[PDB]
């Protein structure tokens, strides 16, 4: 390796722990300490996005010391199964909150007279109870297939996703590729399509119903949401699939060292999305800015 | 003389004589008398219960005579009877007109009244053989909206309306038996005497009048406010009453002296008063305000003795049980609370 | 002829209002205080009552 | 509760049923449109606006499976400020004004024509404290009188500072702009204008379009995007 | 108010029978309903109970798993599915309405009944002096006893009194040991303390002759005591 000599990764991981914790602390606090006379059909979705994000980074320093040394692990085996569970579960919970928030907006704007009943049965508290449940049911192998394995001797012990627990030889490859693929189609691809389609019909409803200041502000925000999400979560999912494909793609050593080299930075990119998520949804509301700033 | 010149000046001298007579019988203020007595300490009350189920603003409530049941009216066209001990709903009565602004409870427990923005007072029968609640009588003789209604007995009720009139009815026949006239602006509230032989009302012309139920016309008139009067209540003794107006002040009036007694105001209060109620011993005066919270006043020294915060909108209703056990407050956020 | 009925009833109402008895404020002030001290003990809000006598005691649930 | 008697569980179940009924019936009252119908004296509100379909007076009608409720408070004749906050959550306000009135003077005051106090009533209602973010639908009725009155008696009688072609279109546009300029919010409230007279339909359709626009904007502001 | 029952008659052992009642004249959908049994020359015996809204259903130990109760709200009809029978269920079956809220009086209207001649921890309530000779114009006292205390922690005392005149249906007299029913003379009165109860009746008339029962409602199952047949 040694291209990370100049180890910003321990520095970047620690830095994200600062902005990613206090940013969602304000959002979480002001939601539960505010009056209930507003109930603007979104506080449930905004609060869930903070919970799915606050814990997503609360475990960050545990992996900051991991890469600071030469792949050490002084925190035992139990944490290696519990540290990974809190990251994968909240990686699926946030990307589900964004999709649920986007579908709630479609039912209320495009046709608010024909979808009035449909917005009552499946929405609100009903939808927030299935994204949390399905998130846990999809990050189950991280608890099961995690054991502090070894290397030459792992004098600096390491934590990785053990793969021989379930399947024997000539079969562990499926549990490596098949498990990883399921984290992409459901983790990224399917939720991204829903937000892409839902926001296009909302797009051709503000242009056809609006002065020229609210028509310019609302169309510019919508283009940011569909670009920021796609720009931040794509590099992580693209390399993993590139590295996973190496099992069948006979990539020489001239390339495999590049994927492992740049992967730690890809994880850093996805973290800044959680830093600006409170700004794009909760704080970009004048009636919400005056809530926490006064309090 | 054909012209009405001399008769106009007659009322000017008559008003002066009453003013002069009132001054001649003012020996000392109430503060000078109740000065050496020990002041009441800080009054702390907590929300024992919280009744929920209304889906719009709450405009009135009334306590039952057994100190356990109460009725509540809201702008979603519903009347609900609560069980304050266990927080249970005994009845739910739908209304034909959803613009209700008042409600009352019969002193026997068999009947409930309603009305508002329809010039019609409706009487409901609670003890029914077929097991439901039905409307029995529908009194309709007013030309303005209904402000208040108070039961006299099982067959008599007195109402005040926005057409500057109050009427005493006969529910058996449905015809007005007495009409009380003399107010200039709309009448907003009335309070019944403990012995049910007199009553008082407050109107929008910043004045209050004392009526005689049996004979049926005014006896005394009280002035001193500077805006509309929205609330009135009777001292438990029956020889005084308190008014709450729109100039962020409350006052205490005495029938036997026709004088001002006390004023309950502070600099940091600028919103009006919507409700007024008394304590069993007549020592604590409770008042609701538009600043979203209620206040407790020491009626003998005018000092403030507590605050009832916990409502997220205007406080519009306020009542104290017959035994003085608890206090209920309603508000525009559709929540009732019991404080003990 | 124009307004004689209204001017004849306002005077009638106001004339009798001077024919009532008035007591002194100090006498009226004392009677207001003597009523409170007479049975101030029966006030559950002025003097808090023990939780055994409270029907609105905050139970476990 | 494990300490309740046999006659308290039944009461609790009764309360549960009462609550279920209240909740079920409370969500049917949020799917209908409430319109507070105002206007001026002899402004033709009852002629067409209250006739376009089939104390306080209430009217119900349905157009394209949407439920409307109109509340007429013309006959109240009391202090307006004591009951104006009851209609604090209405969807919109309908205003009816007869523009053939610029020559006709008030039946009680001969100093000014009734159009001036019509404008005064519009100003008072539009800039109310309780209607900060409630839109207004404006109707201009009996336009079949206006052009033939203007071809003889011009707009100079009502507006002496106006300078135009003294035709129907220019005078109507000037009156419409004069009425629309009374708005002082301009960001949380919008005004919709229409010329009605006595025409076949084209009034319920206008009201339906305006309330659909209001509903869309309200939902968009409530869901977060504003 | 009216309650008419139909579906009686003889039944060979092992068969099944259909029982139904029709309610007309009151809001049937807000009143819990019971079935009460009376064998020839014996006392009363509670059978079942279905609440308002078909939420909670109870049964007696003798008929649990063998009798079923059903409600038909739209046409105001109460049913009783009756599976395999025996030569023991020969009795008369009544239907009683009851409503529960703060201050209500359950067991108001008792219906009429239908003959059903079949071809061939529980609280104990005891009554004595099954026959008492009485004269008009005097006063007489009736006593009923229980095994467990009926005084609940909230102050209620779930004890009821009924009267079955010769050839008639039972009617409510006193509910909760102290409250007089509706439409009954002021002569009747009741009192008790914890476990021992006494019904006081004074100035009897020709219409006061019958059998008097005491019933508890502290907890299910509901147990009926014996009776005292007043005789002229
Ligand atoms: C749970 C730990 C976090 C890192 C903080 N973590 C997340 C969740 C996220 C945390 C922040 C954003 S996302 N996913 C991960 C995937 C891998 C992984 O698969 N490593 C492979 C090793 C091999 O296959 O030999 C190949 C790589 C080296 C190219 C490792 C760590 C991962």
């Amino acid at each position: 390796d040694w291209k990370s000599s100049g180890a910003l990764i321990p520095a970047i991981y620690m830095l994200v722990f600062l902005l990613g914790t206090t940013g969602n602390g304000l959002v979480l606090w002001t939601v539960f300490r505010s009056s209930r006379e507003k109930r603007r059909s979104a506080d449930i979705f905004i609060a869930s996005l903070a919970v799915a994000d606050l814990t997503f980074v609360v475990t960050l320093p545990l992996w900051a010391t991991y890469t600071y040394r030469d792949y050490d692990w002084p925190f035992g085996t139990f944490f290696c199964k519990l540290s990974s569970y809190l990251i994968f579960v909240n990686m699926y919970a946030s990307v589900f909150c964004l999709t649920g928030l986007s579908f709630d907006r479609y039912l209320a704007i495009v046709r608010p007279v024909a979808n009035a009943r449909l917005r009552l049965r499946v929405s609100g508290a009903v939808a927030t109870a299935v994204l949390w449940v399905l998130a846990a049911l999809l990050a189950m192998p991280v608890m099961v297939l995690r054991t502090t394995g070894d290397l030459e001797n792992t004098t600096k012990v390491q934590c990785y996703m053990d793969y021989s627990m379930v399947a024997t030889v000539s079969s562990e490859w499926a549990w490596e590729v098949g498990l990883g693929v399921s984290s992409t189609t459901v983790g990224f691809v399917v939720p991204f399509t829903i937000m892409l389609t839902c926001y296009f019909f909302i797009a051709q409803t503000i242009a056809g119903h609006f002065g020229l200041r609210k028509r310019r502000r609302l169309l510019s925000i919508i283009v940011v949401l569909v670009v920021t999400f796609a720009l931040c979560w794509m590099p992580y999912h693209l390399v993993k699939t590139l590295y996973m494909l190496g099992s069948l793609l006979h990539w020489p050593c001239d390339f495999d060292l590049f994927l492992m080299n740049i992967f730690p930075y890809c994880t850093c990119i996805s973290y800044v999305n959680s830093c600006l998520n409170p700004f794009l949804y909760a704080f970009f509301d004048p009636r919400f800015r005056q809530a926490c700033t006064s309090m | 003389g054909s012209e009405l010149d001399q008769l106009r000046q007659e009322a000017e001298q008559l008003k002066n004589q009453i003013r002069d007579a009132r001054k001649a019988c003012a020996d000392a203020t109430l503060s000078q008398i109740t000065n050496n007595i020990d002041p009441v300490g800080r009054i702390q009350m907590r929300t024992r219960r919280t009744l929920r189920g209304h889906l719009a603003k709450i405009y009135a409530m009334h306590w039952g005579t057994d100190s356990r049941l109460l009725v509540s009216a809201s702008q979603d066209g519903k009347l609900i009877i609560w069980d304050s001990y266990t927080t249970n709903k005994v009845h739910a009565i739908p209304l034909r007109s959803s613009w209700v602004m008042t409600c009352a409870y019969a002193p026997s427990g068999n009947y409930v009244a309603c009305g508002g923005l329809d010039n019609i007072c409706s009487i409901y029968n609670l003890k029914t053989r077929e097991g439901n609640v039905r409307v029995s009588r529908e009194l309709a003789g007013h030309t303005g909206y209904l402000s208040c209604c108070r039961f006299l007995d099982d067959n008599q009720i007195v109402t005040s309306s926005g057409d500057t009139t109050c009427a005493l009815w006969d529910i058996e026949t449905g015809q007005q038996t007495t009409t009380f006239t003399g107010h200039t602006g709309d009448v907003m509230s009335l309070s019944l005497a403990p012995d049910t032989r007199l009553f008082v009302s407050g109107a929008c012309d910043a004045s209050a009048k004392l009526w005689d139920v049996r004979e049926g016309m005014c006896r005394q008139t009280f002035t001193g406010h500077e805006s509309d009067i929205n609330a009135i209540c009777f001292f438990p003794n029956g020889n005084a009453f308190a008014t709450g107006s729109d100039d962020a002040t409350c006052r205490l009036f005495d029938l036997r002296a026709d004088q001002e007694l006390m004023t309950y105001s502070h600099d940091n209060i600028i919103c009006g008063i919507t409700s007024v109620s008394f304590s069993k011993s007549g020592r604590l005066l409770l008042a609701g305000y538009d600043d979203f919270n209620c206040n407790v006043w020491d009626a003998l020294k005018a000092d403030r003795a507590g605050v009832l915060a916990g409502h997220d909108n205007r406080v519009s209703c306020l009542g104290v049980t017959d035994d003085g056990m608890a206090v209920a407050t309603g508000s525009w956020d559709s929540f009732l609370k019991i404080w003990n | 002829t124009a307004s004689i009925a209204q001017a004849r009833k306002l005077v009638e109402q106001l004339k009798m209002e001077a024919n009532i008895d008035r007591i002194k404020v100090s006498k009226a002030a004392a009677d207001l205080m003597a009523y409170c001290e007479a049975h101030a003990k029966e006030d559950p809000l002025l003097t808090p009552v023990p939780a055994s006598e409270n029907p609105f005691r905050e139970k476990k649930f | 509760g494990c300490t309740l008697s046999a006659e308290d569980k039944a009461a609790v179940e009764r309360s549960k049923m009462i609550d279920r009924n209240l909740r079920e019936d409370g969500e049917k009252a949020a799917r209908e449109v409430k319109l507070l119908l105002l206007g001026a004296g002899e402004s033709g509100k009852s002629t067409i606006v209250k006739q376009m379909k089939i104390g306080i007076v209430e009217t119900h009608f349905t157009f394209k499976d949407l439920h409307f409720k109109m509340f007429d408070v013309g006959g109240q004749r009391s202090e307006r400020k004591k009951w104006i906050h009851c209609f604090e959550g209405v969807t919109a306000i309908i205003f009816c004004v007869a523009l053939s009135d610029y020559d006709l003077v008030l039946a009680e005051d001969e100093e000014m024509n009734r159009m001036h106090e019509s404008m005064k009533l519009f100003d008072s209602i539009c800039n109310n404290k309780w209607f900060t973010d409630t839109s207004i639908i404006l109707f201009l009725n009996k336009k079949d009188l206006f052009e033939e009155k203007i071809k003889k008696s011009p707009l100079t009688i009502c507006y002496p500072e106006y300078a135009g072609s003294n035709t129907y279109e220019e005078a109507a546009a000037y009156i419409q702009c004069q009425f629309e300029d009374l708005n002082k919010r301009k960001d949380t409230k919008e005004i919709y204008t229409h010329f009605t007279c006595a025409t076949d339909t084209k009034n319920v359709q206008f009201v339906f379009d305006a309330v659909t626009d209001v509903i869309i904007k309200n939902n968009l502001k409530d869901c977060g995007l504003f | 108010v009216q309650l008419v029952e139909s579906g009686g008659g003889l039944v060979q052992p092992g068969g099944s029978r259909k029982l139904s009642c029709s309610a007309s004249g009151f809001a049937f959908s807000s009143f819990g309903m019971h079935w009460v049994r009376q064998a020839p020359e014996k006392g009363l015996e509670w059978v079942a109970y279905i609440s308002s809204g078909s939420g909670t259903i109870y049964y007696a130990d003798t008929v649990k798993g063998r009798f079923t109760i059903s409600r038909d709200d739209p046409k105001n009809t109460l049913f009783l599915q009756m599976t395999s029978l025996r030569s023991e269920d020969t009795a008369m079956y009544y239907c009683v309405r009851s409503i529960y809220y703060y201050g209500s009086s359950p067991f108001d209207f008792w219906g009429q009944g239908t003959t059903l001649t079949v071809s061939s921890s529980d609280i104990v309530m005891t009554q004595a002096t099954s026959s008492v000779p009485v004269t008009p114009g005097e006063s007489v006292s009736i006593s009923c006893r229980s095994s467990k205390s009926l005084l609940h922690s909230n102050g209620n005392t779930y004890l009821y009194w009924f009267l079955q005149r010769p050839g008639q249906s039972p009617q409510l007299l006193i509910y909760r040991m102290s409250n007089l029913a509706s439409g009954v003379p002021d002569r009747f009165s009741g009192s008790g303390s914890g476990t021992a109860f006494t019904l006081t009746i004074s100035r009897l008339e020709a219409e006061d002759v019958g059998v008097y029962y005491c019933m508890q409602h502290l907890e299910y199952p509901l147990t009926f005591g014996a009776g005292t047949k007043l005789e002229l």
